């Protein structure tokens, strides 16, 4: 949100953003985030989940907080298994919806 | 079952449970705000 | 058909072969401790079929040197055959002797003078049984340790949130882990003609000091009963020596707990037999390895079996998948990573106590002789295995 | 407008156990009140303890028909949800 | 995309359970996620490839 | 490059970023003043930072 743009936040009252976030649009975010967290859980060696949230700060998305290990790839390494796992996890939400 | 065998992206992707296509609408104005 | 070799082997070959198979399996799988199967089968594209000479882990293993778990197993075997019966104090002293000697200690640093003088057993030791063996050697009572340890290693505390427990460091060690389930094959070999409840009391006295909870005890009971079954059986009768019979036998009168029998059933109706693999590079990239790995992931969490039920199930999976091929079996058991030393050691032990001695390939015996263990350790373990076929006191 | 029904349920069950004197494992989310030992004059004192703990006011018409623990939890949650407006 | 579809399709029950938990609870921790998923019988992937 | 000659400035000491235990210790002292629920697994909340 920075100008006449906008379109992401969802609780301010003005025309662009509704007040109570319709329930049909909350079921969808729940489905999205459930699919993404389920895929991140059954993938071996992925980062670990600390917290899963739905519409934090009223934004119209989900959010999953991943904690990782800095003593395994010391801010520099990226194997191929990790990259393929990340691709799958990022498409999981679309597929579940 | 094994419905996940007959998933086909040409004829549409769909799950087993029956199409929760429920919805509603007020006017365009009472939905913008 | 299956493996033939000799006819029905005698009674001394069974014991010496069980201990030899345990030793070779442990020293073979030693460097692959704590990683997944895909990492392993991409590190050893030509197959895990001989000893490794360049290990670079945090506690590095040298050529042909075994871990602490096989030290525990061999101490169990000798202390059983020495006191002529499973006695808690005798084997506890033997275990802590084999744990302390040759090691070293380091001091620590803290302002007020905190004495956390760490003991560094020269051989690799699991964390939980390391804590157990240092509490027993610190003077504390040898029988009330489990309740103190299971709540000291409770560093898990709350583990608020923090889901994915991939980190083996996060796996639930303690009185339900594989600590006691690993050193229970020679016992089940000693009492092969004693009766069920005698076996049970023996294995119970074998773990009273570290693994009192029912799960670890049931896993140890399962492995011991399997070893006894093989000791009584013979590798020639195409009727008695079959996976189905052993599985049904073990589930009926040996299985007690719920998830134990659940895992065992799931292994029972899903079990298949591998063909004779001569090319490992094509096996690892084949449908059969894929099916095996699917089943293995179902019998565990992300490919790391730390509970007693998980341990027993994966051991018998690796063992029954290649009925009639003990060498292929121990290779497959080591190729799965995770807790590779313990698993490969118990698979080798059971394979030896069933088929005997004529299967261990020459190169493994050679490497055992040429390692740091040398002829000293080789003849030591073969003599400790020899002094095992005639013990029946009380 | 969004209530953590899980927290509300745990707190309801703890309050009920402390009021009646039975232990928390016996209080099940579908347990009626009549079998837990509750007699009219105490399906009221339980309501008062609930309000006193949560600091809310119960809608009376619906409060006439409270007979299982899950209805208590759902009443309290529908009250907490409709607080701003 | 095919792997994601397959992994979600074989875990339908656990997916619906987790969806309902998120819908009624709002926020979840990782340990509750693990609990909900394991009490509904998930089927892990063998490898990430 | 003038001050880096001997006698003037001939020693440099590098102070690195903390680790898990270091961060845990850091936040265990920022709690000695404020009010904090005592039984906080400081190590785990430090692992995620």
């Amino acid at each position: 949100t920075a100008g006449d743009g906008g379109g992401l936040v969802g609780g301010e009252g003005v025309e662009g953003s509704p007040d109570p976030i319709p329930p049909q649009l909350r079921r969808a975010v729940s489905v999205y985030e459930a699919g993404k967290a389920l895929l991140a859980y059954i993938t071996p060696d992925y980062e670990e989940i600390a917290r899963v949230s739905v519409c934090p700060l009223n934004v119209l998305t989900g959010f999953t907080l991943f904690v990782e290990d800095e003593d395994k790839n010391v801010n520099a390494i990226l194997t191929r298994s990790e990259l393929e796992g990340r691709m799958v996890v990022h498409l999981a939400g679309r597929c579940a919806e | 079952s094994n419905w996940w065998a007959s998933i086909n992206r040409k004829t549409g992707i769909r799950g087993p449970d029956p199409a929760p296509a429920e919805e509603h609408t007020n006017g365009p104005a009472r939905d913008i705000i | 058909p299956a493996w033939r070799g000799p006819g029905e082997v005698g009674d001394e070959d069974k014991a010496v072969g069980c201990l030899l198979g345990a030793a070779v399996g442990n020293v073979l799988a030693a460097p692959y401790q704590g990683d997944r199967h895909f990492e392993v089968i991409r590190l050893r594209r030509n197959g895990v079929t001989d000893f490794w000479k360049y290990d670079i882990g945090a506690q590095p293993v040298q050529y042909g040197q075994y871990t602490g778990d096989f030290a525990n197993l061999l101490a169990v075997a000798t202390s059983l055959s020495a006191s002529r019966g499973v006695e808690p104090a005798h084997l506890l002293g033997a275990l802590t002797r084999a744990y302390a000697e040759g090691g070293s200690s380091v001091e620590v640093e803290d302002a007020s003078g905190g004495s956390s003088s760490g003991f560094l057993p020269a051989r690799r030791y699991s964390p939980y049984d390391r804590l157990v063996m240092d509490a027993v050697l610190a003077g504390t009572d040898p029988l009330k340790v489990p309740e103190l340890a299971e709540r000291y290693l409770a560093e898990t505390t709350r583990r608020h949130a923090s889901s994915s427990s991939d980190r083996p460091d996060r796996e639930p060690h303690g009185p339900s882990d594989l600590g006691a389930a690993a050193r229970a094959a020679p016992i089940g070999l000693a009492y092969r003609r004693a009766g069920g409840e005698r076996l049970l009391a023996a294995v119970r006295r074998s773990l009273e000091f570290s693994h009192p909870t029912p799960l670890g005890l049931d896993a140890a009971h399962v492995v011991a009963a399997a070893a006894a079954w093989c000791g009584r059986q013979q590798p020639g009768d195409a009727v008695g020596a079959t996976p189905a019979a052993l599985l049904s036998h073990l589930l009926n009168d040996v299985a007690v707990t719920a998830e134990q029998c659940g895992k065992l059933r799931l292994l029972r109706d899903n079990l298949f037999q591998l063909d004779e693999v001569t090319d490992w590079r094509a096996f690892y990239a084949g449908p059969q390895w894929a099916r095996l790995t699917a089943l293995f992931s179902r019998l565990s969490f992300h490919g790391l079996a730390t509970a007693g039920s998980e341990f027993a199930s994966v051991v018998l999976l690796a063992l029954l998948s290649s009925w009639g091929r003990p060498e292929q079996a121990v290779i497959v058991a080591a190729s799965l990573g995770g807790h590779a030393p313990a698993t490969a050691q118990t698979v080798g032990a059971l394979a030896g106590t069933l088929y005997g001695q004529s299967w261990v390939p020459e190169r493994w015996w050679r490497g055992l002789g040429e390692g740091v263990e040398g002829e000293a350790g080789r003849e030591a373990v073969v003599q400790a295995g020899r002094a095992l076929a005639a013990v029946e006191l009380a | 407008a969004a209530v953590d029904k899980a927290k509300v349920l745990e707190d309801v069950r703890s309050i009920i156990s402390t009021q009646l004197g039975t232990e928390l494992e016996k209080v099940a989310p579908e347990a009626k009140f009549v079998d837990l030992g509750a007699d009219s004059l105490d399906t009221v004192e339980i309501m008062m303890a609930l309000e006193e703990k949560f600091e809310i006011a119960l809608e009376e018409e619906g409060a006439e028909k409270i007979a299982t623990v899950q209805d208590a939890a759902d009443m309290i949650a529908a009250q907490i949800a409709a607080k701003g407006n | 995309e095919a792997k994601a579809m397959y992994g979600l399709a074989i875990n339908w029950r656990a997916l619906q359970a987790l969806t309902q938990a998120l819908l009624d609870r709002g926020t979840i921790t990782g340990k509750e996620v693990a609990h909900i998923l394991e009490s509904n019988g998930v089927i892990h992937f063998p490898d990430p490839y | 490059s003038a001050l880096i000659r001997p006698g003037r400035f001939d020693r440099i000491i590098y102070m690195p970023l903390p680790d898990a235990l270091g961060r845990a210790k850091i936040m265990q002292v920022h709690a000695r003043n404020k009010a904090v629920d005592p039984n906080i697994n400081w190590y785990e909340v430090a692992r995620a930072m």
